[PDB]
């Protein structure tokens, strides 16, 4: 999926330089929240495995959304900058990410308090996901721009 | 051991099923009898600490020890926490007949 | 909408995808009562056979022990048979245990059940619900059971319950000790003393522990087998008197052939007998705990009572607290979209855009055949997620042209769509072409890979093919309704 | 709360090894119990139909055993002590006219009235195999009156057999006839449930009365519940009245 | 204790569950200060006392 | 101190079997100890008549 990206990014983006960002982005995002899941009672195992797989979606969406609008805003306009760009796509993306992070983790938690066996295996991927998210959205909204 | 299921049900597992019997957090207790042994799960509700759900009921069942029978007392009561799981089996075989 | 209702109806309801564990368990059973030598020689006969067979590799037995009813029966023995490498062997696990099937079709001196080795540990794949019919009145065993078979002869009558089964059974061979305590008692013998002497002979007495290589073992007294074999086995045992008088047991004692349960079970502290069963592929988990509930209060009699354990214990000790959580949760995220749009109306259109991924999901399934499982639920809450994230942005991008650019209604919905063309794309193809291993997938978690992928390129699929393309709308639909408001 | 169960429970242990030996055969129980009484349940036959005796059998084995399960309760107990118990009620004169000591009917009752080991028929190591393995069973607990009688405490040489019933009259009574209880001024059995240690009295008086209403449903005809005392109403008295003023 | 007081010798099987044995005397043979004097124990030269 | 002190009596009580009778009838004690002296305290008699 990480290579896969990287073609998005170079054959999108038409650029090369652009793939470095998510290549230093998704594992940030990933090893956050491997250690949130340590922090958390939650172990690893084949159901939290198939759930990192679900994960890798969350990460690698987040940094596309934010590259593709700064290089968006960075091809709308000749005069600005890449720093202002950032700065700008930045502002009109930083209400929604958090929104997202908040509303996506309303649609998790509710699985977790489904009663029964099925719902203890729903809730070992649903609050993975759910770590995912968050972790996701600060470094998107912290780290990804600065890279780009 | 010698004994038919019927006499160790009515003997063992009854004397043992009625002391572990309101232990705390505990949904439902479960005894099968077959000859010569008594096998009694009890399920607890989850979230229940294995520790505590064990310590309770072995404290609960040294106080009916007395009320077994002497045979069964001899050979004592094992309480363990059935929580676990198989990890791996490994079979050491006689691949000769000399074992 | 509709159509993902009926296909909601139309694909079957199933907890977890049977898999290929690479081992399959085979329980054989001889008739009730078998002596171990006569299972131990079929369990040989089964194990040459399955050598000749290529993918199974090597066995492992265990005479004596029956896997179902954790107990030490003669009769019952398991034998699993390892089977090869999935990347070694071309057949699967279900092939080759329809050729074991096909051997022992044939009536023999055994009865052999093949399965492959549970999913998931300490979860039946049933929707099955465990009752046990607990008799307050004190009545034996035997009376128990055919009270129970009359309770199964009207259970499997009725629709919703399905493979109803009892797991008592009283046909083990068993003999009863008659005991003249007229003559014993004339005999001056005492009762303890005469069962001492049958659990020495007889069966085993262990007196006391003797030490061997630095561990106390056991001492045991039994006889020559030669002498236990027999019913006549009682005639030579012999007991003094306390007039010093050899007296032997078969003069007070008699032998009679009967018929018992081998496993006693008692649930609750009530002596109770098992019944399992499984839903109706129609009917519903819940709605055949309900049935077999009032089968049970109608054909047993009001002495019995009727317990659950399990998963029926959880359902019917079950806070609805799934249900008032969901609606929070969507309460929640109502709020907190209505919160970003500063409009109330605006996040409708949100919550729009989640049935196409939905939709794409379930259709998928339905077409290769695959069931609703606890993967494929999972796969929906990433898919939700991802078409709520992907509408969320296209709704805000549309507002901030109709508001700080002043664009029109109309146009703002094509503007925006436009501008969020590529992420969505860009994030759909890399993350399907990446999950599109697991469609095709194999070895071990096969089955589950495949039902998690197929899922997810369906729905993934149908967010970027379709809900790109309807999300404008419905925003088109709110704005102008806001207008009209404003009017 | 739980882990001073877990203290005085290690601690005991090491002593009821000293103790006499009844008191050990009957047992020694550990409950984190405070002895207050958090409510009493009143189970009457209405109907007269049902002596004392088996009502309060009926709330042992049916009733009380679901009361103990419930979360937040200690223990719960039947005041009156009338569970069921073979009775041999000895008559001194004619144990002295038959030369019977009160012993010599014990020592028989132990003995006669015992299920013990018996082995299985064709079990292994045999040289020559048999069809089938035969577990020998045996019943040596007398479960009726009559049985009971029938115990022999001497032969009379005569083949005569003396018996319990020519020295005592056997009967199903019950335990202890020491106390009783009285709802209104009617007969009931009273039930004392005693708060676990630790718990909410609101939430386990709740749950009490909800098994209660599933119990009462498989009733026996003639059986009514009550519950005349509970500590709980009060509480929620107030915290009614309090609400009340809110609104006010 | 087994004539003024109650002796539970063993367990009787009823209604699936085990109930005590209790061996005690009549109750008027219970019931006075000398209640002593009609009880009598065996020797071990077997006359009763 | 508390937490360790269950997990060996549960321990214990697993491995009955392993045991020999006669420990069993004694009993096994298992209670938390700790060997600190925090002080040692002398009583003795002054008139020495005691
Ligand atoms: C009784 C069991 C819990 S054991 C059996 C299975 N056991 C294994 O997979 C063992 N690892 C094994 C035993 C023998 C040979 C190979 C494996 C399991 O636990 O799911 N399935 C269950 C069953 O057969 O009911």
């Amino acid at each position: 999926a990480l290579a896969l990206v990287l073609v998005v990014m170079y054959l999108f983006l038409k650029n090369f330089k652009s793939t470095i960002i998510p290549m230093i982005a998704v594992p940030v995002s990933l090893l956050g929240t491997f250690a949130v899941l340590y922090v958390l009672g939650f172990s690893i195992n084949l159901l939290t495995l198939f759930a990192l797989v679900l994960a890798i979606g969350i990460v690698v969406d987040d940094a596309i959304i934010v590259v593709e609008n700064i290089d968006r805003i960075l091809h709308e306009d000749s005069n600005i900058s890449v720093k202002d760009a950032a700065i700008k796509a930045m502002n009109e993306v930083s209400s929604p990410v958090i929104s997202i992070v908040l509303v996506l983790c309303a649609v998790f938690i509710p699985v977790s308090f489904i009663s029964g066996f099925v719902g203890e295996i729903q809730r070992q991927f649903a609050l993975t996901l759910a770590i995912s998210v968050a972790i996701s959205g600060f470094v998107a909204l912290t780290l990804t721009p600065s890279l780009s | 051991t010698g004994a038919d299921a019927q006499t160790i049900a009515s003997t063992v597992a009854t004397p043992i099923e009625d002391a572990i019997n309101g232990v705390d957090n505990m949904i439902y207790m479960d005894s099968t009898s077959s000859p010569g042994q008594m096998k009694l799960t009890v399920y607890f509700n989850i979230g229940t600490d294995p520790d505590q759900a064990a310590i309770d009921v072995n404290n609960r069942i040294s106080a009916a020890t007395a009320k077994l029978p002497e045979a069964v007392k001899k050979l004592g009561v094992t309480v363990r926490k059935s929580s676990s799981t198989i990890l791996e089996v490994v079979s050491v075989y006689s691949e000769d007949s000399s074992m | 909408i509709g159509f993902i209702a009926y296909l909601f109806k139309i694909v079957p309801s199933s907890l977890v995808p049977s898999e290929d564990q690479g081992v399959i368990m085979s329980i054989i059973n001889l008739p009730s009562g078998s002596s171990i030598h006569r299972t131990i020689e079929e369990v040989d006969t089964i194990n040459k056979n399955a050598t000749q067979m290529k993918e199974i590799s090597s066995s492992v037995s265990l005479i004596g022990f029956d896997l179902f009813t954790s107990s030490l029966k003669e009769n019952a023995a398991a034998v699993f048979f390892i089977l090869k490498d999935w990347s070694q062997r071309e057949a699967s696990s279900d092939q080759i245990i329809a050729q074991l099937f096909g051997q022992y079709a044939a009536d023999r001196n055994a009865l052999s059940y093949f399965l492959n080795l549970p999913p998931i540990p300490g979860l039946s794949l049933t929707g099955g619900f465990e009752m046990y019919a607990q008799n307050k009145s004190g009545k034996d065993y035997d009376a128990i059971q055919q009270d129970v078979n009359k309770m199964l002869e009207l259970a499997r009558t009725r629709k919703e319950l399905a493979n109803v089964r009892t797991t008592l059974d009283t046909s083990f061979p068993q003999y009863k000790l008659i005991i003249d305590r007229d003559k014993m008692k004339y005999y001056n013998l005492n009762m303890q003393d005469v069962f001492n002497t049958i659990s020495a002979t007889i069966g085993t007495y262990y007196v006391n522990d003797f030490p061997m290589l630095g561990k106390n073992f056991q001492v045991n007294i039994r006889a020559l087998g030669d002498f236990r074999n027999t019913q006549d086995a009682l005639k030579n045992i012999y007991i003094r008197s306390s007039d010093n008088k050899m007296i032997p047991l078969n003069s007070f004692l008699t032998l009679v052939r009967s018929a018992g349960p081998d496993d006693v079970k008692r649930f609750n502290l009530f002596p109770a007998a098992l019944i399992q069963g499984d839903p109706a592929p129609g009917y519903t988990s819940g709605q055949a705990i309900d049935a077999i509930a009032e089968v049970a209060k109608q054909s047993l009699g009001d002495e019995y009572s009727i317990a659950w354990s399990g998963s029926a214990y959880q359902e019917v000790s079950s806070k609805g607290a799934g249900a008032y959580a969901f609606v929070l949760g969507m309460i929640f995220v109502f709020l907190i979209l209505a919160a970003q749009y500063e409009r109330w109306l605006m996040p409708l259109a949100v919550i729009t855009a989640v049935p196409f991924a939905v939709f794409g999901s379930i259709l998928l399934v339905a077409l290769r055949g695959f069931d609703n499982d606890i993967y494929f639920q999972t796969g929906l809450l990433l898919l939700i997620g991802l078409s709520a994230k992907n509408a969320i942005l296209i709704i805000e991008f549309a507002m901030e042209e109709r508001l700080k650019k002043g664009k029109s209604i109309f146009e703002a919905a094509i503007n925006a769509a436009k501008l969020r063309f590529r992420p969505i794309i860009m994030t759909s193809l890399a993350f399907t072409f990446g999950v599109l291993p697991m469609i095709f997938a194999t070895g071990a978690g096969s089955a589950s890979r495949h039902s998690l992928g197929t899922g997810l390129i369906g729905g993934m699929i149908a967010a970027s093919t379709l809900a790109i393309f309807f999300v404008p709308l419905f925003f088109y639909l709110l704005e102008n309704f806001n207008e009209w408001l404003d009017k | 709360p739980d882990q001073a169960a877990i203290d005085v429970n290690n601690r005991i242990s090491a002593a009821t090894a000293k103790l006499p030996e009844a008191v050990k055969k009957l047992g020694v129980t550990v409950r984190k119990s405070s002895s207050t009484i958090l409510e009493v349940v009143s189970v009457y036959s209405e109907d007269s139909s049902m002596n004392d005796i088996d009502i309060y059998n009926y709330v042992s084995l049916n009733i009380l055993d679901e009361l103990k399960r419930i979360p937040g309760v200690g223990d719960a107990s039947a005041i009156g002590n009338k569970n069921y118990s073979m009775r041999i009620w000895l008559e001194p004169d004619l144990l002295n006219k038959f030369g019977v000591t009160a012993n010599d009917v014990i020592n028989a009752v132990n003995d006669q009235n015992a299920q013990y080991a018996t082995g299985k028929i064709g079990e292994e190591p045999v040289v020559n195999k048999s069809p089938q393995v035969i577990s020998i069973t045996m019943q040596g607990r007398l479960q009726t009156p009559q049985e009971f009688e029938n115990i022999i405490l001497r032969v009379n040489e005569d083949k005569s057999f003396l018996r319990i019933k020519d020295v005592a009259k056997v009967e199903i009574g019950a335990e202890q006839y020491n106390s009783t209880g009285r709802l209104n001024t009617s007969a009931a059995v009273p039930i004392i449930i005693n708060l676990q240690s630790g718990a909410n009295a609101v939430n386990t008086a709740k749950l009490i009365n909800e098994k209660m209403q599933e119990l009462s449903k498989n009733f026996p005809q003639g059986l009514k519940y009550q519950i005349p005392y509970d500590t709980t109403i009060f509480v929620k008295a107030s915290i009614k009245e309090v609400i009340k003023t809110f609104v006010e």
